[PDB]
């Protein structure tokens, strides 16, 4: 659905580009040619001018929604580039960076406009309650473990 | 009837944004409060069609008295039992209320629960030590890429017209 | 100010004590769900002007489509960065974590069950046109309910808890894990472990004092 | 003779109340610390 | 003129806000990702939780927000030695293990 949402915002964004060419922003005909022969050059200018700024800001908006968005896409071709250097090519010590558990490798497959990882980690399990000691004394002295 | 004391010679109310805020009726010197009737937005809550075509509705920001009938802190929620029980979230609502559809069924509206309990047994000598192993393999999808659109000024804004 | 480092090709120099400091970070995680419709804020109660509206298309339409998005990500931001831990943990009654004190960040029953430092953030920080706010989905009591699960997790477990099934070790003895993970061994905070539990005590208290003097930390 | 108007010649511009605001408005004042004839 | 002149005032706001907001959500990834790595685990990460070494962290929720508590440990008390890079004792060279 992250993939998949990325196509549907592209297409309704263009697509609401596209219909707004059905709006008159105050002009009569929402049609070039039909507000030009229905009256006088003198007169179709100001309908002209009309419709003209209304397409103008119409397209203003959706290159500024393209780039905020082309933004939050570039923060995301940043963190998988990121996740294929240290999960990928590497392992990582990074905590739920590359999947949640310790981490072992990671396999990358693409997408259309996307990709997958898949985080081979190492899971505990079976856990048994024991008593624990932070030394021993032996003859006299302290024993810590090693490892 | 409000509590403000205005001015001997205060006939007005105003906020911060110069909104109007309260009257002083000219007849009786009583100073009055205004707040604008309610509105807001309305939300249908609904499982899939592909489950039920039973629906709860809901008015934002509403006292109940504007519009079985469950008032939560996002609004007036209608058509949705209140349970005092407390799953997990199925349809956020709002302020902690999830509504969902459940056991015949209809849709209830409880409070979400923020997971299953646990407390440790943690002493100062007890210590827990896993015995096997499971290797979980699991996925994550990112976007990387969009579609490369360009968008011409001339065919799009005065598509053969040479005068525009 | 300067600093030059004594620097010769056979002197070295290394410490033979430390501190143990307690530094504050400050993120902001949401902002408020804001909402605001096209219809009353342009043209509040007018027929008139809402139908001339009609002619610029569906330029609204985006805007509480734009809006919206907004806000539904906003409740993602708080859920990703606290709704991490599954189990919701909670401290054993007794206290004796090896002589460590907690009582300034874990909830206190006396009280919005909040913590105590949690308490001064919240008390220091503090509609006519279709300006709608919505409600945030968790409540703060919610919040606070997550981040004592995440500090409750990390007290009698570590770190075992965010990778696997939650495994116990004594707070004496995790701190030897976490000593021996940047290169001191186990027994320096053994040794020394009535010296650190009054470091860790001592330098959390004027966390308090260092949010509560000035105002400007939040 | 002159003397120095500390602070008087400020008044009520409208009829409206407004509780714990510092509101800034555009009207015909007295200028701080003028010259009275 | 009016209708024109408000569409752009609640144009601009949305803006504004479209901006704004994802200036927080690259603040809501950084906090989501200094609990994972500072709470949730020990960090080795210089300067990303606190400056020092570091040991643990413990959230705390605020309005809006989240303050972590970065707890180091911080070397102090200094003292000048003399270093070798290794010692010949029988012809040998040795160096230390740790
Ligand atoms: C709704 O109106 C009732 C009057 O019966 C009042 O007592 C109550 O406080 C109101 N509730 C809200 C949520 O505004
Ligand atoms: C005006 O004010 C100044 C200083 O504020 C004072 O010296 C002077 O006497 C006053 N009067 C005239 C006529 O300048």
């Amino acid at each position: 659905g992250k993939l998949q949402d990325v196509v549907n915002q592209n297409a309704q964004a263009l697509n609401t580009l596209v219909k707004q060419l059905s709006s008159n922003f105050g002009a009569i005909s929402s049609v070039l040619n039909d507000i030009l022969s229905r009256l006088d050059p003198p007169e179709a200018e100001v309908q002209i001018d009309r419709l003209i700024t209304g397409r103008l800001q119409s397209l203003q908006t959706y290159v500024t929604q393209q780039l905020i968005r082309a933004a939050e896409i570039r923060a995301s071709a940043n963190l998988a580039a990121t996740k294929m250097s240290e999960c990928v090519l590497g392992q990582s010590k990074r905590v739920d960076f590359c999947g949640k558990g310790y981490h072992l490798m990671s396999f990358p497959q693409s997408a259309p406009h996307g990709v997958v990882f898949l985080h081979v980690t190492y899971v505990p399990a079976q856990e048994k309650n024991f008593t624990t000691a932070p030394a021993i004394c032996h003859d006299g002295k302290a024993h810590f473990p090693r490892e | 009837e409000s509590n403000k004391k205005f001015l001997p010679f205060q006939q007005f109310g105003r906020d911060i944004a110069d909104t109007t805020d309260a009257v002083r009726d000219p007849q009786t010197l009583e100073i009055l409060d205004i707040t604008p009737c309610s509105f807001g937005g309305v939300s249908v809550i609904t499982p899939g069609t592909n489950t039920s075509n039973e629906v709860a509705v809901l008015y934002q920001d509403v006292n109940c008295t504007e519009v079985n009938v469950f008032q939560t802190r996002a609004g007036c929620l209608i058509g949705a039992e209140h349970v005092n029980n407390s799953y997990e979230c199925d349809i956020p609502i709002g302020a902690g209320i999830c509504a969902s559809y459940q056991t015949s069924q209809s849709i209830i509206a409880y409070t979400m629960s923020l997971g299953a309990e646990n407390s440790v047994a943690y002493s100062n000598n007890s210590i827990a030590i896993p015995t096997n192993f499971t290797i979980s393999v699991t996925t994550e999808i990112l976007p990387v890429s969009m579609t490369k659109t360009s968008v011409d000024c001339t065919m799009y804004i005065c598509g053969d017209s040479t005068e525009c | 100010a300067e600093n030059s480092v004594a620097y010769s090709n056979n002197s070295i120099a290394i410490p033979t004590n430390f501190t143990i400091s307690v530094t504050t970070e400050i993120l902001p995680v949401s902002m408020t769900k804001t909402s605001v419709d096209c219809t009353m804020y342009i043209c509040g109660d007018s027929t008139e002007c809402s139908n001339l509206l009609l002619q610029y298309g569906s330029f609204c339409t985006q805007l509480n489509r734009a809006l919206t998005g907004i806000a539904v990500e906003q409740d993602k931001n708080t859920q990703e960065v606290f709704a991490q831990v599954k189990q919701i943990y909670k401290t054993p009654p007794i206290k004796d974590f090896g002589g460590f004190n907690f009582s300034q960040i874990l909830p206190d029953p006396s009280k919005s069950k909040r913590s105590f430092i949690e308490d001064l953030l919240f008390n220091k920080v503090t509609k006519f046109n279709g300006l709608t706010v919505l409600p945030p989905l968790l409540t703060d009591e919610m919040i606070a309910q997550y981040t004592s699960a995440l500090l409750a997790g990390t007290i009698t477990s570590g770190w075992t808890f965010g990778a696997g099934p939650a495994l116990q070790i004594p707070f004496p003895m995790q701190m030897a894990y976490r000593f021996n993970g940047i290169g001191v061994t186990q027994n320096v905070l053994y040794e020394n472990q009535k010296l650190i539990a009054n470091q860790f005590n001592s330098a959390i208290g004027k966390i308090q004092d260092s949010l509560s003097s000035t105002p400007s930390a939040l | 003779a002159y003397t120095n108007s500390f602070t008087r010649g400020v008044y009520y511009p409208d009829k409206v109340f407004r509780s714990s605001v510092l509101h800034s408005t555009q009207d015909l004042f007295l200028p701080f610390f003028s010259n009275v004839t």
